DNA sequence: GATCGATCGATAAAGTTTTTTTT
DNA sequence: ATCGATCGATC
């Protein structure tokens, strides 16, 4: 209609005029910063989302996607005055949405959830690569007007027609090659991760269609959780079951974040902010020009455990790291530091390794028995029914700062320990068992 | 003439909803139960009904209830019209369903020939290999875009993916359609397979099966792998010719008769299937009774006498299993370590004695607690190990008696006969509450919140007396220090104890000598601890200063030298020294810790550590 | 408006030796 | 290459 034209005025006011927590123009500051990096993204604060849903709960859970299309064109003018001529590069912006107060697993979906906002977790299985998508279907007749404008193609429906506004004949529609830009497309299928699930049962499947500036953020194997919309595509054709009055499932996404840890928070440490813009970076210099910081940081690092000092000197030094200093056409230099603890059975040695898993950025916790001699490093998973022998790594290629527990699994100590002591010596080790001779890089 | 008969059963059922079937007045059984069925529905908004076969049979005396048993393949879109009329006159987006239940008889799957087309037949069996939750259609807003696509046909059939009848103007009928995702409301369903029960098969003679469809809210109520009953409407469904994909022995030989319909000549089959509507799965003052029973005095001593009739005496170990029967606390420090959540107690003793009776007792007494011998230490189970590539993927998770003991009390025995590798695996599972796996797949973050129970065997079957159990533990050192203490059951052959135990066993092994009186019953004890778990007592007094000197005295005892053994009871046990100490006060429903309550806490290790220390 | 004839489009295919962890 | 369906033309 026409009152939605005023809606853009009614929120650009309601967003940009004030940001909470004693002003400071928080949301008015993170706009220009992500303009500086030229990375095409924005955020919304949950407390702002709590306040910008009072007139918009019946415009979020009622209509999630066409509200966003008119929400998209105001963000250009929200920064066109700030950065002039920014539309001359890449001509496009689209928003992303932060966390949400739902805890839905994969099982709990019904009819009431569709065409609305959803949030779910899982794990990423087998995935494809990156293709280009047409995204603007300049339709083509043969004898009449063969330019029907760049269209707006949907998901897996193949939106076309036979004849409209030119004739009524069976002349098919074709293509040509003038000025059709492309966004990309990457169909990760999702499996439910076996965490919060009543066990002893099967996994369940979905499909996820990513979008333009959200390609290959995830890696295969790693735990993710996705926030997006729900959609349907009644294709009227399915060939595992019989054809029936049913319809498939497609989850398009608006945002994606990494695995989270210690899920007990109320207002922080679930959203990966990690965005040290103004209140942090202006502050973080005077905390660095004091005289006893290294006598203060390592004392205050692991707060729950009083103990002897020297381990907390070492284990804080381990995740701080050194430098992979390259050199000229000669041998490289290890840029890693690898501690080893030794403890009595009953001191706090199992906890500092547990606590440092949270305080790192990425980690892994392959411990004890059941650690395969190959499953730590890369392994080849065999092909499905028409595929090729591909390379699907496990622990060590994912983890850049990984944590193992090699205590005394003696029956498998003669198996795996010939595959970890060359991750250090001949660092960046990879293998060619019945496949391709390659060399991945894992520092 | 069935229209008015359908209209006759419309109002006669509606008039039945006007009355009740209530036989007693104000002795319980409040009248007009169907009016209250509407009243509960207009608060919680569940969109169901629930009618029984009894009270509709006993109104028209079978003159009407016998008619719907052979016709409600057609009468089901009739009774919905009448209740849709009575709801506006009796109550203020409205889709419903008809849920009969509890027919008298129950059949098996081998008795479905000819009367079972359009009937109602309760069917037993078990269920295997479920599927996912997809949407269904039943009503379209789709129409062709010739002039106006607002034609709303209804009732999409088993293949009618094309509503192409009666447009508004004289536009191009049957030219196109556009399935609107806006107005066409949906419903959610799943398709599972069933199987025949074990106590009916003659031999191993390939026990056949069939398939069902769950339509309403009945999704996800059918937990797979249990004995179950169903509603009973029958159906037949073909699907061979559509718009998309191109549509042994002489199966489908009846199909050649079924040819030559008005559209293209094909070979349409008909396969038997089944539809359900409702599932079931077989297999105050009482809330004031807890308030009376919480105001007793010696319930700590009343409960310990009323644990198990199959045991006599052993009043030390009876105290411990009750604390294991309840739970402790689990909330702990912030941003880091999650501490212990429970206790873990074992008892070693001579086999074929009273050790095996508690193990029989707990697995029915406890919620969802499994029992496993723990001897299959090769494939899976106790040891966690994934399955090989089968039907579309390797690296899938597996079962075993730790993951399904999530807030469950598992019990494993026979520690001696396992291998040398799992003795660190469960030792990993004991110290904190998660286990980790990376066998040929990615790392898994699973957290089996468990509390184990153990009973191993001695080194010779007879326990020596003058030595310690450091020899007779028959395992390694640090898992014992990772464990709590035991109170090992002793043995003796006296002239008196065998005689009274003989009288103790014969009245039990009587078919009926129920003269023994436990001062509680089973279930009122069961709901009692369900009241006990809903507190969180915190030590608040300054007896922590009293606490610290006891351990500081205690550690100087078990260390009998600088070169004395490494069974030095360290700061690991201090957590158990308070987390049992709150749980015994959690039994007597006191929300704080006194120094008087920890008197039984100190010696309980100490009388059993002097069992260790000679 | 209905019936008949002609033209165009859509419909039919098949498997079972090397290699991985595991017992 | 054959069969079926749809469209156009003629009666
Ligand atoms: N110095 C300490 N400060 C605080 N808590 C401690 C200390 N030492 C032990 N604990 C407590 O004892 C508990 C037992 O875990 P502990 O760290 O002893 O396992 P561990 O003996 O290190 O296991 P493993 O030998 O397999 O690594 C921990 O939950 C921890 O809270």
């Amino acid at each position: 209609p026409n009152v939605s034209r005023t809606i853009a005025r009614e929120l650009k006011s309601f967003l940009l005029e004030y940001t909470d927590e004693t002003g400071r123009s928080v949301y008015g500051a993170r706009i220009r910063t992500l303009g500086e990096m030229n990375s095409e993204s924005l955020e919304v604060n949950y407390r702002h989302l709590a306040e910008s849903k009072a007139i918009l709960a019946l415009f979020l859970a009622k209509c999630p996607e066409e509200m966003l299309k008119i929400f998209d064109l105001v963000a250009m003018e929200a920064t066109e005055l700030h950065y002039p001529d920014y539309a001359r590069i890449h001509s496009e912006i689209h928003v992303r949405i932060s966390d949400f107060p739902t805890i839905y697993s994969l099982r709990e979906l019904r009819e009431s959830n569709l065409s609305s906002l959803v949030r779910v977790t899982g794990v990423v299985t087998r995935r494809t690569g990156v293709f280009p998508q047409l995204k603007y279907v300049k339709f083509n007749c043969l004898k009449c007007g063969s330019i029907l404008g760049p269209f707006f193609q949907d998901s897996n429906e193949e939106i076309r027609i036979s004849f409209c506004t030119n004739c009524k004949s069976k002349g098919p529609f074709r293509v040509n090659g003038e000025k059709t830009v492309y966004r990309n497309y990457q169909r990760v299928t999702l499996q439910e991760a076996p965490g919060t699930v009543p066990p002893g049962r099967l996994p369940r499947h979905r499909e996820v269609i990513l979008l333009a500036d959200l390609v290959d953020v995830s890696k295969p194997g790693e735990e993710v959780e996705v926030t997006g919309i729900y959609k349907n595509n009644y294709d009227g054709n399915l060939n595992a079951k019989n054809g029936f009055p049913v319809f498939a499932t497609i989850i398009e996404a608006n945002s994606i974040k990494r695995r989270e840890g210690n899920t007990a928070n109320e207002g922080e440490e679930g959203l990966d902010v990690f965005s040290w813009t103004e209140e942090e970076e202006r502050e973080f210099r005077k905390i660095s020009r004091d005289r006893g910081i290294i006598d203060k940081i390592i004392s205050s690092m692991a707060p729950s455990i009083y103990g002897h000092r020297d381990i907390k000197t070492a284990v804080a030094c381990s995740l701080f790291g050194g430098v992979p200093k390259n050199v000229n056409g000669k041998h490289s230099i290890r840029g890693d530091i690898n501690v080893l603890l030794l403890g009595d059975p009953g001191t706090a040695k199992s906890q500092i390794l547990k606590y440092v898993e949270k305080t790192a950025h990425r980690a892994v916790f392959a411990t004890g028995q059941g650690a395969s001699a190959v499953g730590l490093t890369a392994s080849v998973r065999k092909d499905p029914i028409t595929k090729e022998w591909t390379l699907e790594g496990g622990a060590l290629v994912l983890a850049d700062k990984g944590v193992c527990l090699i205590d005394e699994f003696d029956k498998m100590n003669d198996q795996d320990r010939t595959s970890i002591h060359e991750a250090m010596e001949q660092q960046s080790i990879s293998i060619s068992k019945a496949g391709i001779v390659t060399t991945l890089q894992a520092r | 003439v069935d229209d008015v008969t359908g209209e006759k059963v419309r109002e006669a059922f509606e008039q039945f909803l006007e009355d009740f079937s209530v036989q007693s007045t104000d002795t319980g059984e409040v009248e007009k139960v169907y009016r209250a069925q509407i009243e509960f529905m207009k608060i919680y908004d569940l969109n169901t009904i629930y009618i029984d076969y009894q009270h509709l049979s006993m109104r028209e005396n079978g003159a009407l209830a016998m008619a719907i048993s052979e016709q409600y393949y057609r009468f089901l879109p009739f009774l919905q019209k009448g209740l849709r009329r009575v709801v506006r006159k009796y109550a203020p987006e409205r889709v419903f369903q008809i849920s009969f239940f509890n027919l008298p008889t129950v059949h098996r799957i081998r008795d479905i020939r000819s009367e079972k087309i359009g009937s109602l037949l309760s069917i037993s069996g078990t269920v295997t290999r479920t599927s996912e939750v997809r949407p269904e259609l039943y009503k379209a807003s789709f129409t062709c875009d010739m002039c106006r696509a607002i034609v709303d046909n209804v009732e999409q059939s088993f293949k009618y993916t094309e509503p192409t009848f009666c447009p508004n103007p004289s536009c191009e009928n049957r030219a196109f359609w556009t399935l609107n995702v806006t107005r066409s409301r949906f419903l959610d369903w799943q398709k599972v397979r069933i199987q025949e029960n074990a106590n009916e098969i003659p031999t191993g003679s390939m026990p056949r099966t069939l398939d069902v469809i769950l339509r309403g809210d009945s999704v996800e109520r059918a937990k797979p792998g249990d004995r179950c009953k169903f509603t009973g409407v029958e159906i037949v469904v073909p699907d061979v010719t559509q718009l998309g994909l191109p549509g042994k022995t002489t199966e489908g030989l009846n199909s050649g008769v079924t040819g030559l319909r008005s559209l293209g000549v094909r070979d349409l089959t008909y396969k038997i299937s089944f539809l359900a509507c409702h599932v079931i799965s077989i297999g105050s003052d009482e809330i004031n009774e807890l308030k009376e029973m919480v105001k007793d005095e010696h319930i700590y001593d009343k409960l310990v006498r009323s644990i198990a009739p199959a045991v006599f005496g052993h009043e030390a170990v009876k105290k411990g299993i009750l604390l294991q029967m309840l739970g402790g606390v689990h909330k702990s420090t912030v941003e880091g370590i999650k501490l212990r959540g429970d206790i873990n107690i074992c008892v070693v003793g001579d086999p074929s004695t009273s050790k095996s009776q508690f193990l029989k007792y707990v697995v029915g007494f406890a919620p969802r607690s499994v029992y496993t011998s723990g001897k299959a230490s090769s494939a899976a189970g106790l040891t966690a190990a994934v399955v090989r590539d089968e039907e579309g993927g390797d690296y899938t998770i597996e079962a075993g008696a730790l993951m399904l003991a999530d807030n469950g009390i598992c019990c494993i025995d026979e520690f001696d006969k396992m291998d040398i590798s799992d003795q660190v695996a469960i030792h990993e599972a004991m110290e904190q509450q998660t286990i980790s796996i990376a066998k040929a797949g990615i790392h898994a973050t699973l957290n089996a919140r468990t509390s184990i129970l153990a009973a191993a065997n001695p080194v010779g079957g007879r326990y020596n007396r003058k030595l310690s159990l450091r020899g007779n533990l028959n395992m390694t050192a640090p898992i014992m220090s990772r464990f709590d203490l035991f109170f090992v059951i002793l043995d003796d052959c006296n002239e008196k104890i065998d005689t009274e135990l003989a009288s103790h066993i014969v009245d039990l092994h009587m078919k009926r000598d129920e003269a023994i009186e436990p001062p509680f019953s089973a279930e009122q004890l069961r709901r009692y601890i369900k009241y006990a778990r809903t507190f969180k007592p915190i030590l608040t007094k300054e007896a922590r200063s009293y606490l610290v000197e006891k351990y500081k005295e205690l550690r100087k005892d078990d260390a009998q030298g600088f070169s004395r053994s490494s069974y030095r009871i360290t700061v690991r046990q201090l957590e158990s020294m308070i987390r049992l100490s709150e749980a015994i006060a959690r039994a007597n429903c006191v929300d704080e810790i006194t120094p008087s309550f920890i008197a039984e806490a100190y010696d309980l290790l100490r009388q059993s550590i002097i069992r260790v220390d000679v």
